[PDB]
């Protein structure tokens, strides 16, 4: 096949949109899919890693996943 | 997935099922009321009693 | 016919695959096609992870699906969890799940540097020239 | 990645596989546009290699009119046989084959293969 | 021959003409034979590479053809006639074990 | 029946529909056609009845032969006696005046079903 070369697209409402999935999957997963209504979509996951790297090692990084879980639980109340 | 014709005719009877109920009312209305005739439809010739 | 072709290029050999974890990848799934289990998230390591619903209820949609009704067993495999059966048989490949695992967390920490110069020419090291 | 994300309904969308011209020269005149469902229904992966499923049986061979590419003494010979089976069972389908109210007394009809 | 071992019957030997002598000579049962004597190679004199080449019969026709798990099972009779052609996997299972019996050696 | 969903309520129409064509179709009758007193509900009961207990004698030995070629012999010779009583039905009730004549015409084939079919199906099981 004649697969031609794009580089992760980094733009930013796609990766908002893959980081809200992310954020989704990591609470629904974190209590093992005890939730009510589940809206995890794995997939999607997948691509957070192909086309946000920026936020990827954000996410890898402790103290900006110390930051990220922080903010995420403040937003849950 | 086992694709035995008879699984398969089991998962296709459904889909089978409404096609042939559009089918059949599209047939039953339009077709029979524009094309049949109902209650033996005739031809009928008078004819006078002669003197 | 006989030597129509004049030549036969015997000396270019198969494509050597490179990929990182290939071996380990293949091996683990080698071992969950012995354990016969229905469901096909099993064949990523991840799965007690990423589908933890395989464990306890098998629901893995919020019917958010299209599968076609339940009129035959082959449907909602992925709606079915686990058994025991699949359980002990999932579990007899443990080990070979474990360094699939342990080779992709490997290979996901690496990191490109400035030290590899070889970067721009690493065709020729991952031997694509025949 | 056959999808693209959108801004407008900041989500993935897809359309039919397109040529080259009509991807680079319409771009901006783009229809038919269906929100991208996945590949697969719970994220699994699906690249697999494919091969043949194993055959069916048969009731009328192909091999009695197969030197011929064209099937048409075939197609009528094996209309022919689905056609007596249809007349020894056809008034009976809605009663005891597929066409039953209640799955209780669902059957196969007899005639599926021939048909 | 195209799912044999050999690329002319001939090759096969006594196993493949005992097999062209069983069935009629349109009868494509014949190769099916012949993979039963590819089966049965060095299987047929152990004792349970007997069992071992029938339950290969049994895997190539659930293979050929849709199968369900206790359809070969049940199969009343195993014997094959000249007629017998591969249009089902009790079919294709009979010609296979009828030539793993034909493979001397 | 009334509580379902959407695809459900379809398959129950559509499966409801494909047992009504008997009742669109009776509307259009034929001026032209050769009418006959059909045979009453009773007599398809009876004559229904004499070819169950048919095959209550068949069953045994059809079920006991492993060849097909057997079973569909013992089908045709069967068969060829029941096809000349059926002829013989056919053209009495057809040439029927009244359901007296129809009656008569389906108790002598009955009659002859349970009568010499009998000893007939015996002769040939006891054969095979």
């Amino acid at each position: 096949m004649e697969v031609k070369y794009r580089g992760p697209s980094d733009d930013k409402l796609e990766c908002e949109f893959l980081e809200n999935n992310l954020l989704s999957c990591l609470r629904e997963k974190s209590v093992q899919d005890n939730v009510a209504k589940m809206t995890c979509r794995p997939e999607f996951l997948v691509w957070f890693f192909l086309e946000c790297p920026t936020k990827a090692a954000v996410y890898h990084d402790p103290k900006g996943l110390r930051n990220i879980f922080i903010q995420d639980k403040i937003k849950q109340k | 997935t086992f694709g035995e014709l008879q699984t398969a005719d089991d998962y296709l009877h459904v889909l089978q099922l409404r096609s042939q109920n559009k089918w059949v009312k599209n047939y039953w209305n339009r077709s029979l009321q524009e094309t049949g005739k109902t209650n033996k439809a005739h031809v009928i010739s008078p004819q006078e009693q002669l003197r | 016919a006989l030597f129509f072709m004049a030549n036969t290029a015997i000396s270019v050999p198969s494509v050597l695959d490179t990929s990182p974890c290939m071996k380990q990848m293949l091996a683990y799934e080698d071992c969950v096609l012995d354990a016969n289990v229905p469901q096909q998230e099993v064949i990523h390591p991840q799965w007690p992870t990423i589908w933890p619903r395989l464990l306890t209820d098998g629901k893995l949609l919020e019917f958010d699906k299209v599968p076609f009704h339940p009129e035959n067993i082959y449907n909602y495999t992925y709606m079915r969890p686990l058994t025991k059966k699949n359980k002990q048989y999932l579990y007899e490949c443990e080990e070979e799940r474990f360094v699939f695992k342990a080779c992709l967390r490997k290979v996901i920490s690496l990191k490109k540097t400035d030290k590899h110069t070889s970067w721009d020419t690493a065709e020729v090291a991952n031997l694509q020239l025949t | 990645k056959c999808f693209f994300f959108d801004h407008g309904l900041k989500k993935y969308q897809m359309f039919e596989p397109e040529d080259m011209y009509t991807v680079v020269f319409e771009g901006w005149a783009l229809d038919d546009l269906i929100t991208f469902p996945g590949f697969t229904p719970t994220g699994r992966t699906n690249s697999y290699q494919i091969g043949l499923s194993p055959r069916q049986r048969t009731v009328v061979p192909t091999q009695t009119f197969y030197q011929m590419q064209d099937y048409y003494m075939l197609c009528g010979l094996r209309f022919e046989r689905w056609f007596r089976c249809d007349l020894v069972y056809h008034d009976q389908r809605h009663t005891k084959f597929d066409q039953v109210k209640n799955q209780k007394n669902y059957k196969t009809y007899p005639c599926y293969r021939e048909y | 021959m195209a799912q044999t071992a050999h690329q002319n019957r001939y090759q096969g030997g006594l196993c493949y003409a005992q097999c062209n002598e069983l069935f009629s000579f349109w009868n494509p049962s014949i190769q099916q034979c012949w993979k039963g004597c590819d089966f049965g190679v060095g299987r047929v004199n152990d004792p349970e590479g007997r069992i071992e080449a029938q339950q290969m019969c049994k895997r190539w026709a659930a293979e050929l053809y849709w199968t369900y798990k206790g359809e070969l099972d049940t199969i009343k009779d195993l014997r094959v006639h000249a007629d017998m052609y591969p249009t089902t996997p009790q079919n294709v299972y009979r010609a296979c074990l009828a030539g793993v019996r034909r493979q001397k050696f | 029946v009334e509580e379902m969903d959407t695809i459900q309520k379809m398959n129950y129409e559509a499966t409801v529909n494909m047992g009504r064509q008997d009742l669109i179709t009776r509307e259009y009758t034929f001026y032209s056609d050769y009418e006959f007193i059909p045979i009453q509900e009773d007599r398809k009961q009876q004559m229904e009845d004499a070819l169950n207990n048919l095959h209550k004698i068949i069953h045994p030995t059809v079920t006991q032969l492993k060849k097909k070629a057997n079973v569909q012999e013992i089908q045709d010779r069967v068969f060829r006696k029941l096809q000349g009583w059926e002829g013989e039905l056919n053209t009495c009730v057809f040439s029927a005046k009244n359901v007296r004549d129809s009656n008569f015409c389906a108790d002598r084939f009955t009659n002859r079903i349970n009568t010499e079919g009998v000893e007939f199906v015996k002769q040939i099981l006891r054969e095979y």
